[PDB]
């Protein structure tokens, strides 16, 4: 309500949102994509691609 | 396989690693990487009994991760480093292509054989065999644990001609590094 | 007693 | 509270050192002469 | 209060503080600078904060630049098995493509949807935060030796006489007041009686030590590619004066450039020019001598 | 000219989606 | 806890650690760089990641570039008996020709279907990962000798007197506080009583050792073709100043180029220009002095 | 001059618009800044409206309040290096 | 080959130590530790010729 | 020409106000 | 640039639609 | 380039045919 | 403000980060729930 | 290297149902 | 900084370590 | 790194190896 | 510059209005 200059340097400008970033996520999906055992009545074992996790 | 794909500190071999003696570390698995490893007899059983006689395989068939073998061992491992004595063992080795072994050679314990050789008098007691004793044997992984580095850049060496016997000669090198990483979920199943 | 840090004096 | 604990896991504690990585070229040990090691060992 | 000072070999702790602080300062300064050398035709049309890119590249994390809404926001990206989907970790918030991503390297030249990964160095063997630790201690102790050399290079003129008030009146009224023609007794009273402690075993030693500090800076410098090279081509001082072996410093400069080659792979896709050049420019006189267009007069003055 | 680029972009889009379910 | 430090000849283990780490670092750095020197009119029209090619060539595996869908994807390729079919190992997945392949060398000039093999070196005698081990140990111990030389090049001014509080008040109030005109007793108390330990048997030794390090870098350098050669032609410093024997360094540079000659055999087939040039360029000032077209101002600034 | 003096005490100034004429203001993974949450040094010239950082939202589009660092990546203050040589000097 | 021998043999023995010379057990060790490699100028010593080209 | 700039300025104004109450 | 601006508007419109049925 | 693009389309069409009779 | 701005310590030449967040969880006692085990 | 496919084009017994005869194709030789 | 030994005191503990060095007395 | 002999101890084993060097005692 | 001047006048007018109803 009162203005003054409500932006001061820090923690006068931090009672608002203050840069909501990298919220905790289910990008890798448990209980759906994993924790999954609905795997189809396939034919053979074709391949399982191995990737060196550089990143 | 339902246990492997949960947020859990179990199921890995992080406690054998360097810093992970004390500590706690979680992994998961994604099932787009898991493989199982059994005999072909077990594969023939669950192909013959389990997915056959169960009335509902709407997504239950995990048979697309099954590596099979006639048996899990024909490979023989050296203990008790020794010197090989007899001509009969050595020209037995000549049948399998080992040109370089003679009656002046030792056998280290870093060597394998991959064919049935333990009937030889210089191999009984020294060399043992790789096999699960109970034969009801399921070793389940992900493929990201095993790693397999072959090197075939100098794959074919140049030939040696030797005109004086009129006899060309070829060599083949290749390098290979087969190891596994203990940082992933592994479950062994036996009756041991 | 002092273990500190500060700067920018 | 009488516990003869055992004799062997006490005689290794007097012959055990962690050997952490204290860096050279710092002011934790300036001249890095072999005296602060003596203080930290006998204490 | 608590106070009892050591001695005036406090300096022998101040000397080792200068060495220790020099190593800490030069080490973290040199990596304070090192993630900005390239900057690559700076923001022609492309929405990348390249400073935030190069800082990310020197901690060796493979960043991935693609499209977000057709405007190239950075994302993080951690035999040939191809990558396609957005499986990787994504740093922006809602600008994600939510569609067909791909790596635009070898699927075609200039066709696939863009998400290209940029390595810091094409083939990685050792991190250069170890080489910067490798020379900075050697550099630290040569800075020690320079500071210790100029700290004891100070000079007094020792008077030598039996003490109480014979020679004090001499130096007062006739040396520091500048007076020529001071008269003395015949009792050998300056027959090399006053003596000078000099350190002329120290000042010939001084310049060679600075040259060792200097070329050790240059031998760290050409390792990490930062070089005086192009101006040394046009100045004709090419070899054995700048003792650097030019074929090695144009070698180590080039590896970082062709590490950032996939920005050209991206540049061929969306029809624009991004070349990874190698910054060596410093302005207000170089920008004046390269233009001498009268509008550049009203810019500067 | 513009089409030549969009036609190239959509063919790669078809090719990187066919390989997701291919026999290859 | 466990701690009992050795002595302060810990340095005599730190010295050998500097040597050992220098050999390990310089060896794997030099092969970290060496599979990128050529890069050959970089991606005119051809879908090859040349960095992945040159890394494959320096482990000596004969790669084979051909067509995949008319766009030149790499494949691996391990008296004249001709090769035709796709008998060799194939690294891509579905892009295989599944049709008539051939080697395009001598069947005609420019006619046969393309799968050309590129050697690292035309005739192979010794791997250059052995020569890089051959000089790096010799280089390692000259880096040892430089580090050991500048580690003992540090200098103190020794005061010499019977101990307890005669000369301490002297140096405190009259040397490090800078004071001239210090007065002393006649008891020979600076008649070369204070002495300097100098190491002027070390600093003339220092510069010559750096020149030995420098020309040993250059004598490794011209072996593996990486050279300062073309700029040495235009600088007129051609011989016996750059002590390199130009006819040997233009010799060893050329063998790697004509090892990659079959990319010209491929280039004649599909009607395009690929020449294996030899990279020596480092930018933002060389690209400025070669253009000085005003659009290159809006590129850089 | 008042900007560069502010930059060498390392406070991140922010220049934007005030009435379309770029008055300085003070400004103390990527989580974006938008609003006028920061401390504001001028008196009545405040935008009282949609501010933004004009860096990566687009090239040249968003409403202006851009922060200027003294040094891109900060490791040591150079008021220590100036103390480091001046005693030796 | 043998001139490369002579170069390698020449730079392998071109390495240099500063020999301290004193009667052994803990007289001069404290000297070099706290006053040479720690860089210290102004080290004080006994009059017993203890650096008179010692 | 002038509109092209104001139209760009107002779209960023809409986008930085939609994200204040977005599900994103 | 105009095309990019149009694309941005389309994206914002889609986002707006994805929050309210009106 | 146009010819190459046409060839790619032909190859993709063939691949599509090789998976379904429709 | 879930990651706060970092802290550099130039005395050790070091970079320290914190992560703060405010979590809260409870069970409301006003909905149906049962339990099947061997207590 | 592997060219001919084991464990996908081979190690299959998940492919046979039909109530028939004659998989007996004596193929030609080299 | 400025390493000072601000206490400078008197002791009442006694010593004849029948040993070659500090080291062998630690042993 | 920083090679330290963190134990420094006492022994109870005895020696007069009637031999020219270490080598001949190994023989 | 003219546009800026106009903007300044508008702002001053608004400020004047914000102090008196007249």
């Amino acid at each position: 309500m009162y203005e003054g200059n409500n932006m001061r340097s820090m923690m006068g400008t931090s009672y608002e949102d203050s840069r909501l970033n990298k919220r905790t996520e289910l990008n890798e999906n448990m209980s759906i994509d994993t924790n999954k055992s609905e795997d189809s009545y396939g034919v053979q074992i074709h391949s399982l691609s191995k990737q060196s996790f550089t990143g | 396989i339902l246990n492997l794909q949960n947020n859990s500190a179990k199921y890995n071999e992080v406690h054998r690693a360097s810093g992970g003696a004390i500590g706690q570390y979680t992994t998961v698995s994604k099932l787009k990487d898991i493989v199982i490893l059994t005999t072909d007899s077990l594969k023939s059983y669950l192909l013959d009994t389990k997915i056959a006689n169960t009335f509902q395989i709407a997504g239950i068939d995990f048979t697309d991760h099954v590596i099979s073998f006639d048996d899990l061992g024909g490979v023989f491992k050296v203990t008790k480093e020794f010197k090989l004595q007899n001509q009969d063992s050595i020209d037995f080795l000549r049948a399998y292509g080992d040109y370089q072994s003679q009656l002046g050679d030792t056998i280290p314990v870093g060597a394998v054989f991959t064919y049935d050789v333990s009937k030889l008098k210089e191999f009984t007691g020294n060399v043992e065999e790789i096999k699960p004793k109970s034969d009801l044997y399921a070793f389940i992984l992900d493929i990201n644990s095993i790693k397999y580095k072959r090197y075939t850049k100098g794959m074919l060496k140049p030939p040696f001609h030797n005109p004086e016997f009129d006899e060309v000669t070829h060599w083949i090198h290749y390098y290979s590094f087969k190891a596994i990483s203990p940082f992933f979920n592994k479950i062994l199943i036996t009756d041991q | 007693n002092t273990m500190f840090e500060t700067f920018v004096n | 509270f009488k516990y003869f604990d055992d004799i062997r896991p006490f005689l290794d504690e007097i012959y055990k050192t962690r050997e952490r990585y204290t860096p050279f070229y710092d002011d934790r040990a300036d001249y890095n002469t072999n005296s602060k090691s003596y203080y930290d060992y006998i204490s | 209060r608590g106070l009892n000072v050591e001695l005036s070999k406090e300096i022998s702790k101040r000397v080792v503080e200068h060495r220790n602080r020099f190593k800490r300062l030069m080490f973290n300064r040199y990596l304070e600078f090192l993630p900005l050398l390239i900057n690559y035709t700076n923001r022609d049309t492309v929405g990348i904060d390249f400073i935030q890119l190069e800082s990310a590249l020197r901690q060796n994390i493979n960043v991935v630049v693609g499209e977000a809404r057709n405007k190239q926001i950075m994302i993080l990206g951690y035999q040939k098995r191809l990558t396609k989907e957005d499986i990787y970790f994504i740093v922006p918030d809602y600008l994600i493509p939510d569609d067909c991503l791909q790596i635009h390297k070898l699927y075609d030249n200039c066709m696939s949807g863009n998400f290209v990964v940029m390595q810091n160095k094409p083939i990685q063997y050792n991190s250069d935060i170890e080489i910067i630790e490798h020379y900075t201690d050697e550099l630290a102790e040569v800075a020690l030796s320079r500071f210790s050399l100029i700290m004891q290079a100070k000079f007094s003129k020792i008077f030598k006489s039996e003490i109480n008030d014979e020679s004090i009146n001499q130096l007062v009224s006739e040396i520091y007041n500048g007076a020529p023609f001071v008269k003395m007794s015949p009792m050998f009273n300056a027959d090399d009686d006053i003596i000078d402690l000099t350190s002329n075993s120290v000042i010939p030693a001084l310049t060679e030590m600075k040259r060792e500090y200097q070329n050790k800076i240059s031998e760290l410098s050409n390792y990490l590619g930062i070089n005086s090279l192009a101006v040394d081509k046009e100045s004709g001082v090419s070899d054995e004066e700048a003792k650097s072996n030019r074929g090695f410093t144009t070698s180590n400069s080039n590896i970082y450039l062709k590490g950032r080659e996939p920005i050209t792979f991206l540049s061929k896709r969306y029809g624009l020019d991004i070349k990874p050049y190698y910054d060596d420019e410093t302005t207000s006189k170089i920008s004046m001598v390269d233009t001498l267009k009268d509008e550049s007069s009203d810019i500067n003055g | 000219v513009v089409l030549e680029q969009r036609i190239a972009s959509l063919e790669q889009q078809v090719t990187t989606f066919l390989s997701s379910q291919m026999q290859q």
